[PDB]
């Protein structure tokens, strides 16, 4: 209802809302949550409590970024009224590790705050390609960013052959073993360096290089906090998932597992160092999944049927204005769905509570703007510069809101 | 050498100043940013400042032209193309108002690896 | 650079060999580093002298 | 530098058709070797090259030449090249040229290209 | 987390406005310095600036 006048009814033109970026900035104790909690339930229809699509499922497609673990009561309601939420905390959640690109699998493993060694990226490269090879003969052309299948575990066996002895074949298994495929299998056991024969039996090329690599791997590759990985493919569980299980995975965001119209991702208990990792593998699946959809379409006339409606809450941490290479993978995904996406079906109402500290290169494609009160000089300056429509109206009333 | 430019843009105080400068003559339809307001403002000729104030004004369809061409500046208005012009865009309300569509789930994952990768 | 670089390093290796039950040895970790032996880690890196003799590895 | 199998190279220009193994870094005198000015400084540089090279959504820029039919497009084929963007083949009197689908890291250098040309 | 801030200075110009800015309530006792004054009228909230105008006066 009207601010000034409480008996007129206030509509929009829902067409030319959802469709097209939206953002939603403000200030504490406002209520942006408070407002950002309405607008979902009206667009999703909850109302007093009670779920008007009782019969029929409508098709309402919200996904949501929460970092705070603050909105699960927004849509939370009894059982009896059937409207499902898709609560994806970090014990639940299931990201394989395989389906990630180069930079990210880098940043995640290699990446250290001491200096690297030499030929210790590369080595880990060609292990992880060679992993992959071994492990799907199908496929046929195989990079570093092919999206397979591969154990981590063997890798690092692979690493492993730090203690290499025998040649700078001469391996110091069994007598003579040439395939160095075995040792992925085992982490294998080599002779000393007191002894020749006809040909070389110095260390090993990469002999003393990997001592430190290793110990921080290994570390990672038990962490309890990072268990929604799957890194830790020894359980049974983690291993279950494999290239034909690709399906699996996409659904549990979607919701089509269980008919859940949103899908709530809480981000409450991943760790601050691969949050980016996170946010730009589901931003991206996102994408592709939307791109190849609607490239599948275009042969019978016809466009997207499902879109969807990414919320970013508290959006300044992942896509600041500025900052470090933290942030890098994440960002890139979000400017990807940004400047794109609304051919594809994709809308994002970027929620932050400092829109002078977000990207602008995010923020100047959204076409609504969904403000509240603001207390900071520059982000009123700011955002009144952003908004298509201030005149002697709209660039005065921003602190005076209640 | 037979280059000339002419620029359409949402939000003129963004366009790069070194082409938008460049302009001799203007289309000059309704706009609502202060900013463009001004930098329009700035780059037409002192022949035009003061008709020009009329810019958050226009109705639907109606443009102003300033340059050289025109003899004077003046209020045009446009008749519709035939055909229209008409993005292909997705809207998203009626699409939320159909029941849960389940897409088979199934051949985009195919389109996912075109070949085998 | 160079000076931050190992300083950094010297700190890493006296907080590891100091503290070995503990993994995640970072540099802002609040373990023990002592700063003695930093002094004279980077004293000995200032007067090293490598040795080039023929036949043995150089160190 | 040497190989693995122990031939010198002589030309450098043996690298293009195909990938080389090399020998292994010795500090004796027999088999001396030391490591090149560029060994390792293109790690990262190489994995985003393949990462460019490896993409499907690029193939208007027909960067796969190693397992496609792209290199049929020979120096010579410049001609027909240029008047297709300025609608020579069919006598198209309009050139639009869409760039809907161009993913958003490549937009500013195909715009660069057509306009220089 | 369950901090919060409660900046004293007497040169409001010269604290940083990073954290000026986040201060949500005020205590204003007397200003006399031109440049500190209108600094803090600019940061405070649009209602209380016609009320401000008694830093000067203020004993």
């Amino acid at each position: 209802n009207l601010a000034q006048n409480e008996e007129v009814s206030f509509t929009l033109d829902g067409d030319k809302f959802f469709s097209k970026h939206v953002a939603v900035v403000g200030s504490t104790g406002s209520g942006k949550s408070c407002a950002v909690a309405k607008i979902l339930q009206n667009v999703v229809g909850i109302n007093d409590a009670r779920n008007i699509n009782k019969s029929d499922k409508k098709n309402s497609h919200i996904i949501i970024f929460d970092i705070h673990s603050e909105y699960k009561s927004a849509f939370e309601i009894d059982k009896n009224e059937d409207f499902n939420l898709n609560y994806l905390d970090v014990e639940k959640l299931k990201l394989p590790y395989w389906l990630m690109n180069s930079e990210e699998l880098e940043t995640l493993f290699i990446e250290s705050n001491e200096q690297n060694s030499h030929n210790q990226v590369s080595q880990f490269k060609r292990a992880v390609v060679l992993n992959k090879e071994k492990y799907n003969p199908e496929f046929k052309k195989i990079t570093y960013d092919s999206p397979v299948y591969f154990n981590i575990n063997e890798v690092f066996n692979y690493i492993y052959n730090l203690n290499e002895e025998v040649i700078n074949p001469k391996l110091s298994n069994g007598e003579l073993v040439e395939n160095r495929q075995i040792y992925f299998n085992e982490k294998l056991e080599f002779t000393s360096s007191n002894t020749s024969k006809a040909t070389k039996a110095s260390n090993g090329p990469f002999n003393g290089e990997f001592n430190r690599f290793l110990s921080r791997f290994e570390t990672k590759l038990t962490d309890k906090r990072l268990e929604f990985l799957l890194l830790n493919q020894d359980v049974e569980e983690n291993s279950k998932y494999r290239t034909e299980h690709f399906e699996d995975i996409l659904k549990q965001f979607m919701g089509y597992l269980d008919r859940s119209n949103v899908s709530i991702i809480d981000l409450s208990g991943i760790p601050f160092e691969v949050l980016s990792i996170t946010i730009s593998l589901i931003s991206r699946l996102i994408f592709d999944f939307a791109f190849h959809y609607s490239k599948l379409q275009h042969q019978k006339d016809e466009l997207n049927d499902i879109p969807f409606m990414i919320v970013c809450e508290e959006a300044h941490n992942y896509i600041p204005r500025t900052g470090g290479i933290e942030f890098k993978a994440a960002k890139k995904s979000i400017e990807r769905i940004a400047k794109e996406g609304r051919k594809y079906g994709l809308s994002l109402m970027v929620v932050s509570q400092r829109p002078s500290e977000v990207s602008d290169t995010i923020l100047s494609q959204c076409n609504n703007f969904i403000n509240l009160r603001l207390t900071n000089i520059n982000d009123q300056n700011y955002i009144k510069n952003l908004l298509p429509d201030n005149s002697r109206s709209i660039s005065e009333i921003l602190p005076t809101l209640g | 050498y037979g280059l000339s430019l002419m620029v359409v843009s949402q939000r003129p105080s963004e366009v790069s100043d070194t082409i938008l400068s460049q302009c001799n003559n203007f289309i000059n339809l309704r706009l609502t940013n202060i900013n463009d307001q001004n930098y329009i403002k700035n780059l037409l000729p002192d022949n035009s400042r003061s008709i020009s104030e009329i810019l958050p004004t226009l109705g639907a369809g109606e443009c102003l032209v300033v340059g050289d061409s025109t003899p004077i500046p003046s209020i045009v208005k446009l008749e519709l193309p035939n055909p229209e012009p008409r993005s292909q865009s997705i809207k998203f309300h009626k699409k939320w108002s159909e029941s849960w569509r389940t897409p088979s789930f199934e051949e985009v994952i195919m389109r996912w690896r075109k070949e085998n990768g | 650079h160079n000076q931050v670089s190992q300083f950094k390093r010297a700190v890493v290796l006296n907080k590891e060999k100091y503290n070995p039950e503990f993994k995640k040895i970072t540099y802002d970790s609040p373990v023990y580093f002592n700063i003695n032996e930093v002094f004279n880690y980077i004293y000995n890196l200032n007067e090293e002298v490598i040795n080039k003799i023929e036949g043995e590895p150089s160190l």
